[PDB]
C-alpha cells in the first residue's frame, strides 16, 4: 500500500506541466527504499528458518495428568501395576467431596499421596473457581457460548453459590 | 452541508480480503471552514517554488 | 544543503520524496492521492 | 556555600564581593518582542562567562527558558534571571543581575515582576521585523515604571544573511529602528533626555545567533586594538548618523565628499559586518584564511571545517570577543542601583521617598533595615516548595535569619497580612544552577527559601522585632489585564485538593493569574490569552497537581457599563429604615475611564488639583469636581462615586460619618455589578440625596455598605445597562502576499483591520487589527493554519468595548449550543455568564429596589 | 438510556439533596435487617434544575417531563409517550416517556439465547414457539 | 470596646461548623488568613477591607468571623475582636488542645461526652467519616488511636512541631495531619460524634503517591505498615533518629534464624556433605518489627465432623507458634527453599499481630475465613522469648486493645474494629460511622486481621 | 580533498560544490526557508493529534490511543452545562492540537508542538547578474526621515 502512496505521491508531481498520465515516469528510489526496508526485517526471519531446515482452558486435564505422573514415579513397579488407577478414582473422589463440601479423609491413603492429592484438589479448586467466574463474565457479558459450556457453567456456580450460601449460614451461625 | 458539518462539530464537541487501494472513507481534509479548505498555498516571495511540480 | 561537511548515507537512507509528503498535499488533487499522503504521515509518524 | 558551580571566567568570590559593591551591579531586564534575540543573547554571555557551557551547532543552547514547556513551546513563558560578571570595554568587571523576560505579549505580566526589580531594560528589537507590539508595550511599560531603557538591536544579520540589504540601506532600517523607538519614547515620556542613540551608547547592535555585539565604543575598541593611536570613545561619537569620512583630511564631515561616499557607520562598521559575513558564508574555501589573517582571527584547521553557521558564530566570537559594548551601554545608562533607588522607591514604594524608611531605602545601604521585595515566586522542578526572587533595596537578607513577610493586602494600620517566617536559603540565581550564598546584600537579586507560605504574588520581605513603620511595596501594576476565563475542576473530584494546592501554586508561578471560585463552586483562572492558559494548565496538569483536570471552553470577562443616566433616581434604605441613600447612575465622559485606569487622575491627590483636572478636562462645574469620593472598584477603577448632596438638605459632616461605607458599598458595586457579577466600568454614580441616622450604632457598617451596594445596583439598572467586550488589539506579521488571507481570517471573527502596513526594509507586512477576545480563541491557529504559517499573530488587550446587544432583553430566545448573531450577542454573553456565575436566570431592574 | 438532556442533569444540589434523601431512607433500615445500597438505587431529583423525573418501575423506564417544565412544543399522538393529565382539571401537564430497562430487554436477549442454546435436538416448531412465547410475553408487558 | 457586648453571637450555629477540612478561603483558595464564618460554616480569607470575610459579612449579613490560625473571633464588617467565654467549644472544636493533666486523665473517662447535637460518645471512640473506599484507613487510623502513647504524643503537638524536616518535604505532613486527627478523635467537647479524616487521607494520598487512594481501598496490612514506617521516617529530624515514638511504642526485635536447605533433588551423600559448607548452616539476622505477621493455616479444603462449621479455627498460641526457637518455617524463593525460624528479643509495648489473610493462588486472591480463638485479656508472650531474655522482660502478659477485622470477599470488602475503651472496660465495634458496643466474647469470633496488643 | 577515503564515509565541499548541487536539485526541494509551513502540521502536531485522537485535516488518522470519553454519557454536570458554553466560533481540532493542555480534558502523551519560528525573510536571488548585497523590491522601501 506504501509503494502505491509513494506512486501516487510521485507521479502527481511527474505528470504536471506538459507531462500528462502515461507509462514513462520512473523515480523508483521510494519503492525500491521501501523493499529493501522490508528485507531488513525478513532477512533474519528466512535465516532463521533456513538454519532450522539446512541443520544435522483445559488446565484440569494438564493437572490430573501430571499429579497422576508425578503419583506414579515415586510407586515401585511391582505396586503400581494395581494401584494406578485406584488413585486416580481417588483423585476424581476428592474432587467429587470437594465439589460437594462433604469430607474427604480416606485412612487407609498414606498421607504423602493424601497430601498431594489434597494439594491437587486446591489446584483444580482455584482454577475451578476461576473458570466457573471467568466463564460467567463470558456469558453474562453476552460472548457466544454453546449448551454444555453454559449447562457446565451452571453447575460449577451451583456448586460455588452454594459454598457460599453453606459459608452465610455458618458465619450465621 | 458545510453549515451543517458545521454544527455537527459543535454538537458533537459537547453533546480476508486483500485491498490494495485506500479508500476515500480513509480521507482526512474534509472540512467545512474555507479558511481550512482554501488554504492560501505558500507564495514563497514569488520566487520559491514547490518540490516536484513543473 | 545547509551543509558543506558530512557523513555520507546509504541510498537506502535517503528518502527522495520524504519532504513531500511532509508538506501539504497541494491543491487540486484527487482523492486517492490526497489520502496517499495521509498514509504516507501515518507511518512517518507511527516510524517517528 | 562550596556547593558545585560549573566552570566560569570569573570565580563566585568575586561575584559574592561585587554583590557588595553595590555601584557595581546593574539590575538589568532583557525585554522585547517574542524571538527578538533576548535568550540567545542571555545564551551569548553565558557562553562568554562559561567557558564549559557551549552551545550545539545545529541548535541553539537556551540555557534560560529552562522550563519544559519553554524548551517545547520555543516561546520563553517565565523570567529566568541570570547573574554573571560580565566585563567592560576599559576591562572592568561589572556584576549583572539580567532578568530574561519573555517576549510574547501574553506574559507581559511576568515582564512587570523583571521590571519591577530592575533599575533599566535593555530593549531587544530584531533588526529585520523592527519595532513589533511588544515593543511598544515594552517601551510604554518601560518608561512609565520609570526605567532607563537602552536598546539592543539583535538579529543584525538578517540584514546580512536574509534581506540582504545594501548596507548603506541598512544602516536606513537600522536608523529607522531607532528613530522609532525615539518616537515612542518621546510619546510615552515627556522627557526628551532619555534619546536612544547608538552615538550616546544607548543603542547596541547584535546577532545574538552568531554572538556579533557592539556599541559604536566597542566596536572603535576592534580599531582601538588593532591600530594603537586611535583613541576609541571619540572615533565612537563620529561613527554613527549621518557623518562621513573624509580619507584626503582623515577626518569626520557632515558634508558628503563625492556624493557616493558611505556614512562613518555603513564605511567603518557595517561593511567590515558585511565582509565579514559574506567572506563566512561565501567564500570560505577559496578566501576566507586570507581576511580572517587580516582580522587577526587565527582558527584551527578543526574550525574551519564547520558549517557556515558555527563558523560565523565563532568567527565573530573571535572578532567582536566578549560582549563589552552590552556592559557600556548598560554601565553608562542604567542606574547604579544606588543612583537607581530614589526612583525606583519613589515609583513603587507605597510610603514613597520622603519616609523615613523611604530615605534609608534611597542610600541603598546593606547595613541598612532590611526592605528585600520580591516579584517572582519561582517553584522547584518537586513542585512542591516555592523560592521567592527579588531585589534588596536595604539590609541584607541571612540564611536562618527571621523575618518578616509583608503581604500585599498589608497596610500600617491592617497588619496582619504580615507573617514571620525563618529564610531557609539563599540563591545568587543563574538559570541552570543556584549560587548558594550566606548573606545578600542591598541592590542584589535573590532567591528566598522560607519565606513563600505567606505570599502570594508580591512580598515586602522587612525584619522583625524593628521596622515597625514598614510598609509594602506597590503590587505589580501590570500591562494588560488578565481577561481570558477558563473553568478548571478536576476529572475525579477526589482528587480536587491536589487541584486546589495545584492552582494556589499557578497562583504563586504566573503573577497576573487570578484563581477565583465563583459562587457555584466554579474554579476560574483568569489569563492574557491562550497560550498562557495553555501553560498554566500545563502546569496545572503536570507540574504541580499532578491529577486529569477537566477545562472548560475558554470564555472572557465582560464588563458592565451604562450609556444613559438612571431612568428614576434609585434609592434605597438601610434594613435599620434609617439611612437611605439615593444615587444616578450615568455614564462617564469619554476617555475619562482611560484617564482614571492609567493613572492620569489620582483619588491621592487633594480635592483642588483633581476639582481642576474635572473642570478643565472634562467640562465639570467645580461643585461636581470637588465632590468626587472614589474611583471605582479599586483606587484606580474607571467609575466614579460623586456626591451631587447640596448642603442644604444633607447634613455634610453626617453624610461624611458615612462616606467611608458608601464608598465601600460603591467600590464592591462597581467590583460585581448586577448584570452577571463583572466589573462595572465607565460609570457615574452621582449620590444625589441621603438620609443619615443620627447615632452611630444605627448607621454604618453592616447597614450601609450593602444599602450603598443596593443603591449602585439598582442605579446602574436603571441607567441602561450593557456589557462591554474585551478587544484584543491584534498584531499580524504577513507575508505581503498573505494580506488579504489576513482580512479573510478576521474578517469571519468580527475584527475590524485598523491598518496593513508595510514593515520599512522587510518584506513583511503587520496588519493591526481589532478582534473580540471572545471571538480571538484559535484566531492565531486560524491565521497560521489559513496562511500556511507565513502570517503570524500577537494578540493583546486593548479596550472594552460596548457588545452589540441589549443584555436586559427578554424578548431574546437564545437556542443554547449555536453561535448567536451580533444584535443579541449581549444577551448570550449576560445569561450564560450568570448561568456560570450560577445567578438567577435573568437579573430584573427592580431586584434591588425596596418597593419589590 | 436516556438522552443527556432526558437523564438526571448532576447538578450540586440536586446531587446532594438525592445522596440525602437516600441516607435519609437509609438511617431508617437497621442494616441487619435490610440494607439500601446506592450503587443498586436510583435517585432522580426533579427541581429547577433538572426538569426530567426519571424512575425505572416494573422493567419500565419511564421519564415524566412536565408541560410547564422544557417542554415548549405541540406534540402529536407518539407511542410510548403517555399524556398524564391532571384528574381534577383533564389539562395535560406532563409528558411520561416511557422505555424498556435494560435488564430487561437484556433478559428478553438471554430469553432468545437460552431458546438457541437448548435448541439443538429440537423441533423447528418448538423453536419457533418459544420465540413466540417471548415474543408475547415481551410485546405485550411492555406495549408502549 | 464593644468587645464582650456583640449583638450578632446569638447568629452563630455550631451545627454548619465544620472543622475538619483545608482551612483555605473558599473563593481565593488561600491558606493565608483564613476565618470561618461562624453563620454558615464557609471559610474566607480573613480580615480586613475588600477581603473575602468583609465582602461575605456584608453581603450575607453573616457578622462573626473566627480567625482559623489565631483562634480569635472577629464581628465583620466594623470590625473588633470578640471576647466571650461561650465562643470558646468553637476553637476548642477547631484547635483542640490538651493539657498534661488531661492527657494523664485521659483513659479515666468513664462518663460518656456530649457533642453539641444531641449525640453522646466516648472520647477516641468516635466514628471516622467514610469516602468513597476508605475503611481500611479509617480502621487503620482508629486502632493507632486508642494506643496511649502514640495518641498521648499526637495530642501535644509540641512533641512533634519543632522537629526538622528537609525543605521539600511532604512526608511529614502526615505527622502534623495525623496529630490534628487524633486531637480531633480524642476531643472531648466536639461538635459531632464523629470526626472526617479526608485532610488527614489526602496526606495519605499525598505521600504515598497515589498508593493508599480514597475511591479505591487497600489492604490494611499494607497501610498500617507504609504508615508506621512513614510516621517512623518523618519524625526523624533531616536523619534517622532512630527511636521515634512508633519504634518506642510498636517496635520489638526479633532473631531470624535462616537456615539453606541444601537442595532437595540431591543424593544423601552430597546432602549431608553439603551441611558442613556453612553456607547451609543457621543464621542470625536479628531484626527489628513493627508488627509480627501471623500466618493462618489454610482453609482446610474439607469439612470435618467436629464444630459442624465450614469456618475453620486456630488458637492463637498456633500461629504464634512462629516465634518460637523451636517452630520452623518453609521460605521458598527461585533455586531456594530456607528454613526461617524466630525469636523474639524485645517485645514491644504495643505489639502488633497482622493476621494474614489474603493470598494469592494460581488465580485469583483468596481470603483465609480462618477464626484465630485468642482471649482478649491475657496473653503470656514469656515463652515466645529466650531464656538469655525472659529475665529482662518482667512483663510480657498482653491485654488486646484493638481488633481489626476485615469481613467479605477480597474485592467487595469492609473493615471494621473492636477497640477497647480504656476507663471502661468496653469494646465498640467502629464501622466506619457506626459505633456499635460488642461483647467481650465476640470479638475472637471476627476475621481478626490486625490486632494491636497492650503490655501492662 | 572532498571525500574521507575509499571507504566512503566522511565527505567535505567546497560551497560552490553544494551550490551547484543545490540548484541541480532544485526540482526535489519545496524552498521553505522556514519551518512555519509546518505549524500543525510537523511531528510533534501529529503526535498530538494521535494522542488526543484528534485528526489534522491534511494529516494521518490513528486508533484512539486512549478510550474516548463517551460525550453521551457524561451525565450533565455543572461543568459541561451546554447553557453556560457561549458558542463563537467551533473549536477545532487545530485549536486542541495547537493548545493541547488549554482545549482539550485529559492530554495525556501529548506534544506541545513548537510555536512561531520569526519569519526568515530570505529573499531568493532570481538574478546573478545582481549584487548579493542588493535592495530586492519584495524589500519594502524605507522612507527617509
Ligand atoms: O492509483 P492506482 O489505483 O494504483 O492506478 C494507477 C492510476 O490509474 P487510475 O487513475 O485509473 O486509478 C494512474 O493514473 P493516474 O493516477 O495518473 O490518474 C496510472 O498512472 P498513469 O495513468 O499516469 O500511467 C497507474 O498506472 P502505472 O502505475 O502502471 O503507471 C495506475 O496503476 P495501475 O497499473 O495499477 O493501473
Ligand atoms: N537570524 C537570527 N536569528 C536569531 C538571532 N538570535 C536568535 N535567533 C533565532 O530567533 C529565535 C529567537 O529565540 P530566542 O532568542 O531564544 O527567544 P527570545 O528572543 O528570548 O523571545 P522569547 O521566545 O519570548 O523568549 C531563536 O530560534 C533563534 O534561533 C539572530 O541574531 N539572528
Ligand atoms: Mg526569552
Ligand atoms: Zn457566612
Amino acid at each position: 500500500r506504501m509503494c502505491k502512496d509513494l506512486k501516487h505521491l510521485i507521479y502527481y508531481r511527474f505528470n504536471t506541466g506538459p507531462v500528462g498520465k502515461g507509462p514513462g515516469c520512473g523515480f523508483w528510489a521510494a519503492g525500491w527504499r521501501v523493499w529493501l526496508f522490508f528485507m531488513r526485517g525478513i532477512t533474519p526471519l528466512l535465516e532463521r528458518w533456513l538454519g532450522n531446515l539446512l541443520a544435522r482452558s483445559h488446565f484440569d486435564l494438564e493437572l490430573r495428568a501430571a499429579v497422576m505422573h508425578d503419583i506414579l514415579d515415586m510407586m515401585p513397579e511391582g505396586i503400581k501395576q494395581n494401584k494406578a488407577r485406584t488413585i486416580l478414582q481417588h483423585l476424581s473422589e476428592a474432587w467429587r467431596c470437594w465439589k460437594a463440601n462433604i469430607p474427604w479423609k480416606v485412612p487407609g491413603l498414606p498421607t504423602p499421596i493424601e497430601n498431594m492429592i489434597l494439594r491437587y484438589v486446591k489446584a483444580k479448586a482455584d482454577w475451578w473457581t476461576n473458570t466457573a467466574h471467568y466463564n460467567r463474565e463470558r456469558i453474562r457479558r453476552g460472548a457466544t457460548v454453546d449448551k454444555t459450556v453454559c449447562k457446565k457453567n451452571l453447575g460449577r456456580l451451583t456448586r460455588l453459590y452454594l459454598k457460599a450460601e453453606q459459608e452465610r449460614q455458618h458465619n450465621y451461625l | 452541508k458545510d453549515k451543517s458539518k458545521e454544527l455537527h462539530a459543535i454538537k458533537e464537541r459537547y453533546l480476508r480480503k486483500f485491498v490494495f487501494e485506500w479508500d476515500a472513507s480513509e480521507d482526512t481534509s474534509i472540512d467545512y471552514n474555507p479558511l481550512y479548505k482554501e488554504r492560501h498555498q505558500v507564495q514563497l516571495l514569488g520566487r520559491g517554488f514547490i518540490a516536484g511540480i513543473d | 544543503f545547509n551543509l558543506r561537511s558530512g557523513r555520507t548515507r546509504r541510498a537506502l537512507d535517503i528518502p527522495l520524496v520524504k519532504n513531500w509528503y511532509r508538506e501539504h498535499c497541494p491543491a487540486g488533487q484527487p482523492v486517492k492521492v490526497r489520502v496517499s499522503y495521509q498514509k504516507l504521515l501515518k507511518y512517518y509518524v507511527l516510524n517517528a | 556555600m562550596e556547593q558545585t558551580l560549573p566552570v566560569t571566567v570569573y570565580e563566585m568570590d568575586f561575584l559574592a564581593d561585587l554583590m557588595d559593591n553595590s555601584e557595581l551591579i546593574r539590575n538589568v531586564t532583557l525585554c522585547g518582542h517574542l524571538h527578538h534575540g533576548k535568550t540567545c543573547f542571555v545564551d551569548c554571555l553565558i557562553e562568554q562567562t562559561h567557558p564549559e557551557i557551549r552551545k550545539r551547532y545545529d541548535q541553539d543552547l537556551c540555557y534560560t527558558d529552562i522550563l519544559f514547556t519553554e524548551q517545547e513551546r520555543g516561546v520563553g513563558i517565565k523570567s529566568t534571571p541570570v547573574t554573571v560578571v560580565l566585563p567592560d570595554t576599559k576591562g572592568k568587571s561589572y556584576l549583572f543581575n539580567i532578568m530574561d523576560t519573555p517576549g510574547h505579549v501574553n506574559f507581559s505580566d511576568e515582564v512587570t515582576a523583571g521590571l519591577r526589580i530592575s533599575d533599566g531594560v535593555v530593549l531587544f528589537i530584531d533588526a529585520a521585523e523592527g519595532v513589533m507590539l511588544n515593543t511598544e508595550r515594552l517601551i510604554k511599560h518601560a518608561v512609565q515604571e520609570r526605567l532607563a531603557v537602552t536598546v539592543c538591536i539583535n538579529k543584525i544579520d538578517r540584514l546580512i544573511l536574509e534581506l540582504k540589504l545594501p548596507p548603506t540601506d541598512a544602516y536606513y532600517k537600522l536608523r529607522h529602528i531607532v528613530d522609532e523607538v525615539n518616537g515612542l519614547i518621546s510619546m510615552y515620556s515627556t522627557d526628551e533626555n532619555l534619546i536612544l542613540s547608538p552615538l550616546l551608547g544607548n543603542v547596541c547592535f547584535s546577532s545574538s545567533q552568531y554572538s556579533i555585539c557592539f556599541t559604536l565604543g566597542s566596536f572603535a575598541k576592534i580599531y582601538a586594538d588593532t591600530f594603537g593611536d586611535i583613541n576609541y570613545q571619540e572615533f565612537a561619537k563620529r561613527l554613527w548618523g549621518d557623518i562621513y569620512f573624509n580619507p584626503k583630511t582623515r577626518k569626520f564631515t557632515k558634508k558628503a565628499p563625492t556624493s557616493s561616499s558611505q556614512r562613518s557607520f555603513v564605511e567603518f562598521i557595517l561593511e567590515p559586518l558585511y565582509k565579514i559575513l559574506a567572506q563566512v558564508v561565501g567564500d570560505v574555501d577559496t578566501s576566507l584564511p586570507r581576511t580572517l589573517d587580516e582580522l587577526g582571527i587565527h582558527l584551527t584547521k578543526e574550525e574551519l571545517k564547520l558549517n557556515i553557521r558555527p563558523l560565523l558564530r565563532l568567527v565573530c566570537k573571535k572578532f567582536f570577543g566578549e560582549f563589552t559594548g552590552f556592559v557600556d551601554m548598560c554601565v553608562q545608562h542604567i542606574p547604579s542601583p544606588k543612583v537607581g533607588a530614589k526612583p525606583k522607591i519613589e515609583h513603587t514604594y507605597t510610603g514613597g521617598v520622603d519616609s523615613d524608611l523611604g530615605e534609608a531605602m534611597s542610600d541603598c545601604d546593606p547595613d541598612g533595615p532590611l526592605m528585600c521585595h520580591t516579584t517572582k515566586m519561582y517553584s522547584t522542578d518537586d513542585g512542591v516548595q516555592f523560592h521567592a526572587f527579588g531585589r534588596v533595596l536595604s539590609g541584607t537578607i541571612h540564611a536562618g535569619q527571621p523575618v518578616k513577610v509583608l503581604g500585599e493586602n498589608y497596610t500600617l494600620e491592617d497588619e496582619e497580612d504580615s507573617q514571620i517566617c525563618t529564610v531557609g536559603r539563599l540563591w545568587i540565581s543563574v538559570a541552570r544552577y543556584h549560587i548558594e550564598v550566606n548573606r545578600v546584600p542591598a541592590g542584589n537579586w535573590v532567591l528566598i527559601e522560607g519565606v513563600d507560605q505567606p505570599i502570594v504574588k508580591t512580598a515586602t520581605i522587612t525584619e522583625p522585632r524593628g521596622n515597625e513603620e514598614a510598609q509594602i511595596f506597590r503590587p505589580l501594576k501590570f500591562n494588560t489585564t488578565s481577561v481570558i476565563k477558563i473553568a478548571v475542576e478536576p476529572v475525579n473530584p477526589s482528587e480536587l485538593p491536589k487541584m486546589l494546592d495545584g492552582l494556589r501554586k499557578v497562583n504563586k508561578s504566573y503573577p497576573s493569574l487570578t484563581t477565583k471560585v465563583e459562587e457555584s463552586g466554579e474554579h476560574v483562572i483568569l489569563g492574557t490569552g491562550e497560550l498562557y492558559l495553555d501553560c498554566v494548565m500545563h502546569d496545572l496538569r503536570k507540574m504541580y497537581s499532578e491529577i486529569d483536570i477537566k477545562v472548560a471552553d475558554p470564555v472572557v470577562t465582560f464588563c458592565e457599563t451604562v450609556v444613559e443616566t438612571s431612568s428614576l433616581k434609585c434609592f434605597a434604605e438601610t434594613p435599620n429604615k434609617k439611612n437611605k441613600i439615593t444615587m444616578i447612575a450615568e455614564p462617564l465622559e469619554k476617555g475619562l475611564a482611560e484617564d482614571i485606569e492609567n493613572e492620569v487622575v489620582q483619588i491621592t491627590w487633594n480635592r483642588k488639583k483633581l476639582g481642576e483636572f474635572f473642570q478643565t478636562k472634562y467640562d465639570w462645574d467645580l461643585l461636581a469636581a470637588r465632590s468626587i469620593w472614589a474611583f471605582g472598584p479599586d483606587a484606580t477603577g474607571p467609575n466614579i462615586l460623586v456626591d451631587d448632596t447640596l448642603p442644604s438638605e444633607v447634613d455634610k459632616a453626617l453624610l461624611g460619618s458615612v462616606k467611608d461605607s458608601i464608598v465601600q458599598g460603591f467600590q464592591w458595586g462597581t467590583r460585581e455589578g448586577p448584570l452577571c457579577d463583572e466589573l462595572i466600568r465607565n460609570v457615574k454614580f452621582k449620590i444625589l440625596d441621603a438620609v443619615v441616622a443620627q447615632e452611630p450604632l444605627h448607621r454604618g457598617g453592616g447597614q450601609i455598605i450593602p444599602t450603598a451596594r443596593r443603591v449602585v445596583y439598582s442605579a446602574f439598572l436603571m441607567a441602561t445597562p450593557r456589557l462591554m467586550e474585551p478587544y484584543y488589539f491584534v498584531e499580524v506579521q504577513a507575508p505581503a502576499d498573505c494580506v488579504s488571507a489576513v482580512y479573510t481570517v478576521l474578517a469571519r471573527r468580527r475584527g475590524h483591520v485598523t491598518q496593513d502596513a508595510p514593515i520599512p526594509g522587510s518584506p513583511l507586512y503587520t496588519i493591526k487589527a481589532f478582534i473580540p477576545a471572545i471571538d480571538s480563541f484559535g484566531f492565531e491557529t486560524d491565521l497560521r493554519t489559513h496562511t500556511q504559517g507565513q502570517a503570524f499573530s500577537l494578540s493583546v488587550f486593548h479596550h472594552w468595548q460596548i457588545v452589540p446587544g441589549d443584555p436586559l432583553d427578554k424578548s431574546i430566545v437564545i437556542r443554547p449550543l449555536e453561535p448567536q448573531p451580533a444584535p443579541h450577542l449581549a444577551r448570550e454573553f449576560m445569561i450564560k455568564t450568570r448561568r456560570r456565575k450560577g445567578l438567577s436566570e435573568d437579573v430584573s431592574i427592580s431586584k434591588f429596589f425596596d418597593d419589590p | 438510556c436516556w438522552p443527556r438532556d432526558a437523564r438526571m442533569r448532576l447538578m450540586k444540589h440536586d446531587v446532594n439533596l438525592g445522596r440525602a434523601v437516600f441516607w435519609d431512607i437509609k438511617n431508617r433500615l437497621p442494616r441487619s435487617v435490610t440494607t439500601v445500597q446506592w450503587e443498586n438505587s436510583f435517585v432522580s431529583v426533579y427541581s429547577k434544575d433538572n426538569p426530567n423525573l426519571l424512575f425505572n418501575m416494573c422493567g419500565f423506564e419511564c421519564r415524566i417531563l412536565p408541560k410547564c417544565r422544557t417542554s415548549y412544543e405541540e406534540f402529536t399522538h407518539k407511542d410510548g409517550v403517555w399524556n398524564l393529565q391532571n384528574e381534577v382539571t383533564k389539562e395535560r401537564t406532563a409528558q411520561c416517556f416511557l422505555r424498556v430497562d435494560d435488564e430487561s430487554m437484556q433478559r428478553f436477549h438471554n430469553r432468545v439465547r437460552q431458546i438457541l442454546m437448548a435448541s439443538g435436538s429440537t423441533t423447528f416448531t418448538k423453536i419457533v414457539n418459544k420465540w413466540n412465547t417471548a415474543l408475547i410475553g415481551l410485546m405485550t408487558y411492555f406495549r408502549e | 470596646r464593644r468587645s464582650r457586648h456583640c449583638p450578632y453571637l446569638d447568629t452563630i450555629n455550631r451545627s454548619v461548623l465544620d472543622f475538619d477540612f483545608e482551612k483555605l478561603c473558599s473563593i481565593s483558595l488561600s491558606h493565608i488568613n483564613a476565618y470561618a464564618c461562624l453563620v454558615c460554616g464557609k471559610y474566607f480569607q480573613g480580615r480586613g477591607l475588600k477581603s473575602h470575610a468583609y465582602i461575605h459579612s456584608v453581603q450575607f449579613s453573616h457578622h462573626v468571623f473566627l480567625n482559623l490560625h489565631t483562634l480569635k473571633f472577629y464581628c465583620l464588617p466594623d470590625n473588633y475582636e470578640i471576647i466571650d467565654s461561650s465562643l470558646e467549644d468553637i476553637t476548642y472544636v477547631l484547635k483542640p488542645t490538651f493539657t498534661k493533666q488531661q492527657i494523664a486523665n485521659l483513659d479515666k473517662q468513664a462518663k460518656l461526652s456530649r457533642a453539641y447535637d444531641g449525640t453522646t460518645y466516648l472520647p477516641g471512640i468516635v466514628g471516622l467519616n467514610n469516602i468513597k473506599a476508605n475503611d481500611y484507613a479509617n480502621a487503620v487510623l482508629q486502632a493507632l488511636s486508642n494506643v496511649p502513647p502514640l495518641r498521648n504524643y499526637f495530642l501535644e503537638e509540641d512533641n512533634y512541631k519543632n522537629i526538622k524536616r528537609p525543605p521539600g518535604d511532604i512526608m511529614f505532613l502526615l505527622v502534623q495531619r495525623f496529630g490534628e486527627l487524633m486531637r480531633k478523635l480524642w476531643n472531648p467537647r466536639n461538635f459531632k460524634a464523629h470526626v472526617s479524616p479526608h485532610e488527614m487521607l489526602q496526606a495519605v494520598v499525598l505521600c504515598s503517591k497515589k498508593t493508599f487512594q480514597i475511591t479505591k481501598q487497600g489492604d490494611g496490612v499494607d497501610f498500617l505498615s507504609w504508615f508506621l514506617n512513614a510516621l517512623h521516617s518523618a519524625l526523624g529530624g533531616t536523619k534517622k533518629k532512630k527511636k521515634t515514638i512508633v519504634t518506642d511504642v510498636f517496635q520489638g526485635s526479633m532473631r531470624i534464624f535462616t537456615k539453606k536447605l541444601p537442595h532437595p533433588d540431591l543424593p544423601a551423600e552430597e546432602k549431608e556433605q553439603l551441611l558442613h559448607n556453612d553456607e547451609y548452616q543457621e543464621t542470625m539476622v536479628e531484626s527489628t518489627f513493627m508488627y509480627l505477621t501471623l500466618d493462618l493455616p489454610t482453609a482446610p479444603l474439607y469439612k470435618d465432623e467436629k464444630e459442624q462449621l465450614i469456618i475453620p479455627q486456630v488458637p492463637l498460641f498456633n500461629i504464634l507458634a512462629k516465634f518460637n526457637g523451636i517452630t520452623e518455617k518453609e521460605y521458598k524463593t527461585y533455586k531456594e527453599n530456607f528454613l526461617k525460624r524466630f525469636q523474639l528479643t524485645k517485645l514491644p509495648p504495643y505489639l502488633i499481630f497482622c493476621i494474614k489473610r489474603f493470598t494469592k493462588n494460581n488465580f485469583f486472591v483468596e481470603k483465609n475465613p480462618t477464626i484465630v480463638n485468642f482471649p482478649i485479656t491475657n496473653v503470656d508472650l514469656r515463652e515466645y522469648l529466650s531464656e538469655e531474655v525472659q529475665a529482662v522482660h518482667k512483663n510480657t502478659t498482653y491485654d488486646l486493645i484493638a481488633n481489626i477485622v476485615h469481613d467479605g470477599k477480597p474485592s467487595e470488602g469492609s473493615y471494621r474494629i473492636h477497640v477497647l475503651h480504656h476507663g471502661t472496660g468496653k469494646w465498640y465495634e467502629l464501622q466506619d460511622l457506626q459505633v456499635t458496643d460488642i461483647l467481650p466474647q465476640m470479638i475472637t469470633l471476627s476475621e481478626a486481621y490486625i490486632q494491636i496488643w497492650k503490655r501492662r | 580533498k572532498y571525500v574521507n577515503g575509499s571507504t566512503y564515509q566522511r565527505w567535505q565541499f567546497t560551497l560552490p560544490m553544494m551550490s551547484t548541487l543545490y540548484r541541480l536539485a532544485n526540482q526535489l526541494l519545496t524552498d521553505l526557508v522556514d519551518d512555519n509551513y509546518f505549524y500543525l502540521f510537523d511531528l510533534k502536531a501529529f503526535f498530538t493529534s494521535k494522542a488526543l485522537n484528534m485528526a489534522i485535516p491534511g494529516g494521518p488518522k490513528f486508533e484512539p490511543l486512549v478510550r474516548d470519553i463517551n460525550l453521551q454519557d457524561e451525565d450533565w454536570n455543572e461543568f459541561n452545562d451546554i447553557n453556560k458554553i457561549i458558542i463563537r466560533q467551533p473549536i477545532r481540532t487545530e485549536y486542541k492540537i495547537a493548545f493541547p493542555y488549554l482545549y482539550n480534558n485529559l492530554p495525556h502523551h501529548v506534544h506541545l508542538t513548537w510555536y512561531h519560528t520569526p519569519n526568515v525573510v530570505f529573499i531568493k536571488t532570481e538574478d546573478p547578474d545582481l549584487p548579493a548585497f542588493y535592495f530586492d523590491p519584495l524589500i519594502n522601501p524605507i522612507s527617509h526621515r
